[PDB]
């Protein structure tokens, strides 16, 4: 994924966008991965990087919402790809103009098929209570999330935070997971970052961090941040946090074996005892 | 150079039937195509962005649909200034490429 | 209401210089998107050959990077290809654009048929 | 040793057995000689025993 963070994939930031669709076995993300362009984060984002790096890709697929008296050419100066972009699979709504409202608004989305989906929406929270009534207008804000297992009620927490590429707002991902034949209805009168495109596992992967470069030659097993570990040896010094069908850690830096025979220089005692000595005279067995 | 296979180069039909065209790809693009209505003595002008949004300023029966390597706009409630050459725009990588584009009549 | 007007004579004979320069109306060039220039043939095939950006940087066409230059003026709000090299096959139809790239190809122009000829 | 000011949360749900309506039971522990005080305007399923 390179300079793609694993969790942009169902939202595509401008570096996700030839990854928006993938298909692995093998995921690979990076340092450097930045999950985000507009300065943010996810929320319960560990359960969410635990899903995807065994999912084996993802398989969007579209929710069907339209929208209306309304616009959703949301973009940003931080999130570049030839001009002024925004997120693949998100729709940063706004009002229609600056200053009138923002109507309110419900869809809903039933999953019909055999799998259970992904659903991740977003609330922005704005640097003020200057730029949330520019945004999406006057009044509180309000996002109600739910489905047959689950319902929150989000809010948004505008005020001053220190810059982070630019601009002092951020935006929250929370995510859910419908079961077949569920609904997800989102209401909501605001600062809603509305998702496009669901998206549907499809398979078996693993997942490993790292920082070194790929190499399809050698055919390897138990990955770490500092490459691949390879041998049958069940024991590892190299990292503790190695995953995949690694072997396991340890402390200590050195364990062994043998052949055979304790030397002698020239629990019955036989190895020098009466006979007490050694050979170079005969030079195939012992 | 990724290349634009638009089929067929020719079809035509009546006023109201629907017509399914295809834009194929020959690599992975995963939304990035745009697609473009050439009047006959008129410029090329705009009507689907990311595969999916209307432009606004188009009337709303323009659905175009498809992703991934195939692709496909779908036009019911066909009218007689829709005579065009429907062309199609990669957009994942550098170059950019066009397609060959194709032919609707009214018949 | 953005319009782009282009400007340039139409006669050009094979290894001379042709200019084409296109002028915008109302709105910047530094204002962050790219600049496309769009070739149109006989029989209405199409390529693209290259842009400039609000920030000064070019990319073209890999097949004819060795005969293009584009650059751009602000007190003029204008951008300029002249194209060396040419041959009587390339008679076509140079639009200028406010492209926008990954979100498609925005604006166009009228655009201005000129003839390469002997 | 607790306090939280709940607050419900409306809005349309898909319907389980007929309803679009939820209940959230919460529940802390008391120690002996301690007490809760409950105040509430509304939205709230009391107890008995």
């Amino acid at each position: 994924l390179g300079q793609c963070g694993l969790l942009g994939t169902i939202t595509g930031p401008p570096q996700c966008d030839q990854f928006l669709e993938f298909s692995a076995d093998l995921i690979i993300e990076r340092r450097e991965g930045s999950d985000v362009c507009y300065p943010g984060k996810f929320v319960n984002e560990e359960a969410l990087r635990q899903i995807l790096r065994e999912s084996g890709g993802i398989d969007k697929e579209s929710m069907g919402f339209t929208y209306n008296g309304i616009r959703t050419n949301g973009v940003t100066s931080a999130c570049r790809r030839s001009g002024s972009s925004f997120y693949a699979e998100m729709k940063w709504l706004l009002s229609n103009t600056d200053n009138a409202a923002f109507p309110q608004m419900t869809k809903s989305y039933k999953n019909t098929r055999e799998s259970p989906a992904i659903i991740v929406w977003g609330i922005h929270h704005s640097v003020s209570t200057a730029e949330q009534t520019k945004l999406y207008g006057s009044g509180n804000k309000l996002v109600t999330v739910g489905s047959s297992n689950y319902q929150q009620s989000f809010v948004p927490s505008p005020g001053a935070r220190p810059q982070v590429n630019g601009l002092s707002g951020r935006i929250d991902f929370h995510w859910l997971i419908l079961n077949p034949n569920d609904t997800v209805t989102f209401s909501f009168n605001g600062a809603f970052i509305a998702p496009d495109r669901a998206s549907f596992l499809r398979g078996k992967s693993m997942g490993i961090q790292s920082g070194v470069q790929v190499d399809a030659n050698c055919e390897g097993d138990c990955y770490h941040s500092g490459g691949t570990i390879i041998s049958n040896l069940p024991f590892q010094n190299i990292d503790s946090r190695a995953v995949g069908k690694c072997p396991r850690y340890v402390k200590q830096r050195s364990l062994l074996l043998a052949t055979g025979m304790k030397n002698v220089p020239e629990l019955f005692g036989a190895i020098a005892g009466f006979i007490e000595n050694g050979w170079e005279g005969l030079i195939d067995g012992w | 150079d990724i290349q634009m296979n638009q089929s067929p180069s020719s079809l035509s039909a009546s006023l109201g039937d629907t017509i399914t065209i295809t834009c194929h790809a020959s690599q992975n693009i995963n939304v990035w195509l745009s697609w473009y209505q050439q009047k006959p003595g008129n410029i090329p002008k705009l009507l689907i962005y990311k595969a999916f949004d209307l432009h606004t300023g188009v009337p709303s029966r323009f659905s175009g649909s498809g992703s991934g390597t195939g692709f496909t706009l779908t036009i019911s409630s066909l009218q007689p200034e829709d005579i065009a050459t429907y062309y199609c725009q990669q957009g994942q990588t550098y170059p950019f490429t066009f397609g060959g584009g194709t032919k609707l009549e009214i018949k | 209401m953005v319009q782009l007007q282009e400007s340039g004579p139409g006669l050009v004979k094979p290894s001379q210089s042709l200019s084409l320069t296109c002028t915008v109306t109302g709105y910047s060039i530094t204002s962050d998107y790219t600049w496309n220039w769009i070739r149109q043939f006989p029989g209405n095939k199409l390529e693209w050959m290259g842009y400039i950006t609000y920030s000064d940087t070019t990319s073209y066409n890999p097949s004819l990077k060795s005969r293009i230059s584009i650059t751009r003026d602000t007190s003029k709000n204008q951008f300029f290809l002249q194209l060396n090299s040419v041959t009587t096959e390339d008679t076509a139809t140079y639009y200028c654009a406010r492209s926008d790239g990954w979100y498609g190809f925005a604006y166009w122009g009228q655009g201005t048929l000129v003839t390469v000829s002997a």
